[PDB]
């Protein structure tokens, strides 16, 4: 990965 | 003492994952550096010389954040899978996985006991977990978005989380009670939050291409620091207290920010990276940087200062 996108 | 300005200088680069890097960091005992990837894995690199040692695998998706013990023995993961796990560094074993939130983990951390984890989600809620157990102690309804950021104070008595719904809180750790809610007219999208190394204050990022340090005992703002651009994705900001001190913090024009903590003016700028930097972390004994990028990077960068 939620963070990468 | 009280440096004007650091010189950090690219050393090393490592490159191994496959997929964008999540976050990176340091190990307590200062030896290691961890690496969560959207690759659905774990890497361990040396903290000095930027060597590989190891490649941790078991999540069935990307890996958004990931955590030290206290003792440099564990690391804790934070998975699309829903689910958090618990990893021996000796040999690369999932010893727990935390089962119960419904969405997303985006982050994690111990405590400074390390008894205990605190984990966030895009369910919106904010769960702390038994380590020797792996059981879910409590669920605290801590947002109204994701939860961006999760971090224990000193004596972990406290817990400061961070959501895209503007708002940033502190809990009580013991009972899951909400102590304080910080408000701002204005509520960007709170994309960080962490307690500075003396527990006093917290520096919260959002979405607004703003960085803030937080009196959280008054609500006062002391400091902001802009210059950098951060609209989109959640990056990861540090206090850098090895040598002089600064704040550090990733961007989305592929450079890692340095400001000066009292002055709150850039001091420098480190390039060399292809994408946005979503993570930095600092070492802690050390004046080493540690930097990841996204999808057109998938590198980690060593940078070293002599302040």
């Amino acid at each position: 990965x939620x963070r990468a996108x | 003492p009280t440096p004007v300005k650091p010189n950090y200088a690219l050393k090393f680069t490592l490159a191994g994952h496959t997929k964008a890097v999540s976050s990176v960091k340091f190990s307590p005992n200062g030896e290691w550096l961890a690496s969560s990837s959207a690759d659905k894995l774990i890497k361990i690199w040396g903290a000095y010389d930027g060597k590989f040692e190891k490649t941790i695998s078991g999540h069935k998706l990307g890996i958004s954040d990931v955590a030290w013990s206290s003792d440099s023995n564990l690391l804790v993961s934070a998975s699309d899978d829903k689910t958090l796990k618990i990893w021996d560094v000796s040999s690369g074993k999932c010893l727990k996985t935390l089962k119960g939130h419904s969405n997303y983990v985006f982050c994690c951390n111990f405590n400074p006991q390390s008894n205990l984890i605190v984990s966030g989600s895009f369910d919106e809620s904010v769960r702390i977990w038994d380590v020797k157990t792996g059981k879910c102690l409590k669920t605290l309804p801590a947002h109204s978005d994701p939860v961006s950021a999760v971090h224990f104070n000193r004596d972990g008595s406290l817990i400061v989380s961070s959501s895209y719904d503007g708002l940033c809180r502190i809990w009580d750790t013991a009972s899951g009670q909400c102590l304080k809610t910080l408000i701002d007219d204005d509520n960007p999208p709170v994309s960080f939050v962490k307690f500075s190394p003396n527990g006093k204050y917290i520096l919260a990022a959002t979405l607004d291409n703003t960085l803030k340090l937080w009196d959280y005992s008054k609500g006062k703002c002391l400091k902001t620091y802009t210059g950098h651009k951060n609209e989109k994705y959640c990056i990861f900001a540090n206090f850098s207290v090895t040598g002089g001190k600064w704040i550090v913090s990733g961007s989305e024009d592929n450079l890692v920010y340095i400001w000066n903590l009292q002055t709150k003016e850039i001091v420098q700028k480190l390039q060399g990276h292809t994408d946005v930097v979503i993570s930095t972390a600092c070492h802690p004994t050390e004046n080493i940087i540690a930097s990841a990028a996204l999808e057109n990077d998938k590198t980690i960068k060593l940078w070293k200062s002599d302040c």
